[PDB]
C-alpha cells in the first residue's frame, strides 16, 4: 500500500468514489505504471477511469521520503516519487485535461521545491489556487482534504 | 485599521455555557487566505490554542477541549462567534480573539475577555 | 499534534545584554514557527514569522534562525522593553499550539 | 479531408520507403496506421510516438515531427503489399477522428 | 486474442433505413470504446463515430457529415452493439465496420484530448443503396 490507503480514504469518505476504488487504482496501476521522473523528483499519476468514480477529485501527497516504483513510459527503472496525483477522475477527457495541467505544475521547479516543505494549509492554498486559476478543470473537487503528508 | 474587539460574560457558574463574540474589522473575513481563531491564558500560565475559523468555512479546535466547543462564521456585520459548553472553574482564563494571516499570521491579538467561573 | 518545547524556562539578563530562547519541536516543522512576546497585563505582539523574518515595526536588534525541529531567537542589547515573556507558535499542522513560553527578567 | 495522403509507392522487394501524411492536427497530434489487404480486416501497425503493437511484424515502425506523420516501410516484402491508412484528430484539440485517403503500397 | 463480428447489413431504398448489428468477445465491453468507420468501394475509411463508456455516461460521437442520421447504443450484458441509420443515401454504401478502440497519451509531448487508436477490427457487413 504505497500511497493506496492514505490518499484514498478522503474520495471515499466524502462520496467521490466507490468504497473498493483502492483495489481498482492498484490492479490497474500494475498494468498501468504510474511513476514519472522530472528534471526534479518523481511526480505520479495513478488513475483508471471506471464508472465508480462518483465525482472527479485530486487527491494529492508529498512524501518524507521517495518511494520507488515503476515508471509511466514501461521501464522498470523505479522512479524515486515524492508527489503523487491520485486522480479520481470518470472519463478520458476530464483526466487528459488534468494531466496537461499537471505538467504545467511538474515543469514549475520552484514550485515542487517549495511544495516539498509546505504546510497543509500552504499546499492547499497553491495547489486550489493553480486548478481554479488555469481555464480548464472547472468542476474538480479538490478541498483541505484532499491534502496529505504521508509519513514515511 | 485591523482592528479586534471583544464582549462575553463576567460570571459564568460552573457547567453553564460560555458566549463568547469577537467583532471583527478592517477587512473581509472571506478573503482568501485569512482567518480568526481564539487563544486561551489562565491567569500565571501560558497559551493554549482554542478555536479557528478559516474564509473558506473550515475549523479547527484543540483536541483537548473540542468535545465541549463550537465556533461559528457571520460576515453579515462581521461577526465571530465562540461557544463552549460545560465550562467548569478551571477555564477561568483571559480568552483572546487574534487575526489569522495568509500563510499564518497572529498580529492583531485583540484585548482579552476576562471569563471567571465560579459558585 | 506536533508540540513544542521552550527552555530555559527563565532567563536573567541585565539591560543592554545579548540573550537566546531556544524552542525545539516534537516533529519536523519545516519553516513554519512564530515568536511572540507579552508585556504584563497585554496580548503578546508578533516578533518573527516564518521561524526567520522581523513583522512590520519590529526593532532590528534581533533577530532568529534554525531548521527542521530547532529554532532560537537571539535579542541583543535588551532594552527595559523587551523583558517579558516570550511564546513559540507551532504552524506545520494544526492545531497551532504554542510551548508554554519563558520568562525573562531584568538582573 | 483533414489528412494528406499519397496515392501509391512502387517498392522494390526488400527495399525502404516513407508513407506520409500531413494535416493541422498533426502538430499536437500523433498518427495511428493501418495495413489492410482485399477482402480483410485491417490491422494496426503503429500508433502514439513510438508504439509497435503485438501480432504484428518488427520490421518497421513510424515517427511524427512539424505537421507531418509517418510508417516507415522497411524490407518490403510481398506480403506488405496493401493499403495503407494514417488516422489521427480531425483537428488540435477534438474529439473527433479522421482517416486519411489510402495510400497503394506495392512490392516488385 | 479477440474477435467483433458486424452482421445486418443489405440492401435500402434511398430515402429508407436500417440497423446494423454487431456481436463482441474475449474483452471487457462494459470499459470498452467501440465505433464504426465505412469504406464505399474505390474510397478509404471513413470515421463514422464512437460510443463512450459508462463512465462518461454513453456519450456518442459523430463524424459531422453523418450526425443527425445516425444513433449507436449498445448492450454490454450481451457483449453487443447496435447503430441505426435513416434518410440513406447512395454515398451511405460501403462496408461498415466495427472496431475496438484505445486511448493514447504521452504525459510530456502530447496534447488534451490525447489521441486514439483501432486495435482490433472485425471483418465488416456490406450496405448498399437503390
Ligand atoms: C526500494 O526501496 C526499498 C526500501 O526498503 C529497498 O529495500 C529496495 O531494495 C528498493 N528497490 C529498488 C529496485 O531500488
Amino acid at each position: 500500500e504505497d500511497i493506496i490507503r492514505a490518499l484514498a480514504s478522503p474520495l471515499i469518505k466524502d462520496g467521490m468514489v466507490d468504497e473498493d476504488f483502492a483495489e481498482k487504482v492498484i490492479e490497474n496501476e500494475s498494468r498501468y505504471p504510474s511513476g514519472l521522473q522530472a528534471k526534479g523528483v518523481g511526480f505520479a499519476i495513478p488513475h483508471v477511469l471506471g464508472d465508480y468514480v462518483r465525482d472527479n477529485a485530486i487527491s494529492v501527497g508529498i512524501l518524507d521520503k521517495p518511494v520507488n516504483f515503476s515508471e509511466w513510459y514501461q521501464s522498470p527503472d523505479p522512479v524515486p516519487v515524492r508527489v503523487v496525483f491520485m486522480l479520481a477522475i470518470r472519463t478520458w477527457d476530464d483526466i487528459t485535461n488534468v494531466m496537461n495541467w499537471i505538467k504545467d505544475v511538474v515543469l514549475d521547479e520552484e514550485f515542487m521545491k517549495r511544495l516539498l516543505n509546505m504546510s497543509d494549509e500552504e499546499i492547499y492554498r497553491q495547489i486550489y489556487t493553480r486548478i481554479s486559476k488555469a481555464p480548464n478543470l472547472s468542476g474538480i473537487n479538490f478541498s483541505r482534504e484532499y491534502v496529505r503528508h504521508l509519513n514515511g | 485599521q485591523v482592528t479586534l474587539k471583544e464582549s462575553g460574560p463576567g460570571i459564568l457558574q460552573p457547567s453553564q455555557t460560555l458566549s463568547l463574540t469577537c467583532s471583527f474589522s478592517g477587512f473581509s473575513l472571506s478573503t482568501f487566505g485569512m482567518g480568526v481563531g481564539w487563544i486561551r491564558q489562565p491567569s500565571g500560565k501560558g497559551l493554549e490554542w482554542l478555536a479557528h475559523i478559516w474564509w473558506d468555512d473550515d475549523k479547527f479546535y484543540n483536541p483537548a477541549l473540542k468535545s465541549r466547543l463550537t465556533i461559528s462564521k457571520d460576515t453579515s456585520k462581521n461577526q465571530v462567534f465562540l461557544k463552549i459548553a460545560n465550562v467548569d472553574t478551571a477555564d477561568t482564563a483571559t480568552y483572546y480573539c487574534a487575526r489569522i494571516g495568509e500563510d499564518y499570521f497572529l498580529d492583531v491579538w485583540g484585548k482579552g475577555t476576562t471569563v471567571t467561573v465560579s459558585s | 499534534d506536533i508540540q513544542m518545547t521552550q527552555s530555559p524556562a527563565s532567563l536573567s539578563a541585565s539591560v543592554g545584554e545579548t540573550v537566546t530562547i531556544t524552542c525545539r519541536a516534537s516533529g519536523n516543522i519545516h519553516n513554519y514557527l512564530a515568536w511572540y512576546q507579552q508585556k504584563q497585563g497585554k496580548s503578546p505582539q508578533l516578533l518573527v514569522y516564518n521561524a526567520k523574518t522581523l513583522a512590520d515595526g519590529v526593532p532590528s536588534r534581533f533577530s532568529g534562525s534554525g531548521s527542521g525541529t530547532q529554532y532560537s531567537l537571539k535579542i541583543n542589547s535588551l532594552q527595559p522593553e523587551d523583558f517579558g515573556s516570550y511564546y513559540c507558535q507551532h504552524f506545520w499542522s494544526a492545531p497551532y499550539t504554542f510551548g508554554g513560553g519563558t520568562n525573562l527578567e531584568i538582573k | 479531408y483533414e489528412l494528406t495522403q499519397e496515392t501509391g509507392v512502387s517498392v522494390a522487394l526488400g527495399r525502404t520507403v516513407t508513407i506520409t501524411c500531413r494535416g493541422d492536427s498533426l502538430r499536437s497530434h500523433y498518427a495511428s496506421w493501418y495495413q489492410k489487404k482485399p477482402g480483410q480486416a485491417p490491422i494496426l501497425l503503429f500508433y502514439g510516438k513510438n508504439n509497435r503493437p503485438s501480432g504484428v511484424p518488427d520490421r518497421f515502425s513510424g515517427s511524427a515531427s512539424g505537421n507531418r506523420a509517418s510508417l516507415t516501410i522497411s524490407g518490403a516484402q510481398a506480403e506488405d503489399d496493401a493499403e495503407y491508412y494514417c488516422s489521427s484528430r480531425d483537428k488540435s484539440g477534438s474529439r473527433l477522428s479522421v482517416f486519411g485517403g489510402g495510400t497503394k503500397l506495392t512490392v516488385l | 486474442e479477440v474477435q467483433l463480428v458486424e452482421s445486418g447489413g443489405g440492401l435500402v431504398k434511398p430515402g429508407g433505413s436500417l440497423r446494423l448489428s454487431c456481436s463482441a468477445s474475449g474483452f471487457d465491453f462494459d470499459n470498452a470504446w467501440m465505433t464504426w468507420v465505412r469504406q464505399p468501394p474505390g474510397k478509404g475509411l471513413e470515421w463514422v463515430g464512437r460510443i463512450t463508456g459508462p463512465g462518461e455516461g454513453w456519450s456518442v460521437d459523430y463524424a459531422a457529415p453523418v450526425e443527425g442520421r445516425f444513433t449507436i447504443s449498445r448492450l454490454n450484458s450481451i457483449n453487443f452493439l447496435y447503430l441505426e441509420m435513416n434518410n440513406l443515401r447512395m454515398e451511405d454504401s460501403g462496408l461498415y465496420f466495427c472496431a475496438r478502440t484505445g486511448k493514447y497519451y504521452d504525459f510530456w509531448s502530447g496534447y488534451p484530448p490525447g489521441e486514439e487508436y483501432f486495435q482490433d477490427w472485425g471483418r465488416g457487413t456490406l450496405v448498399t443503396v437503390s
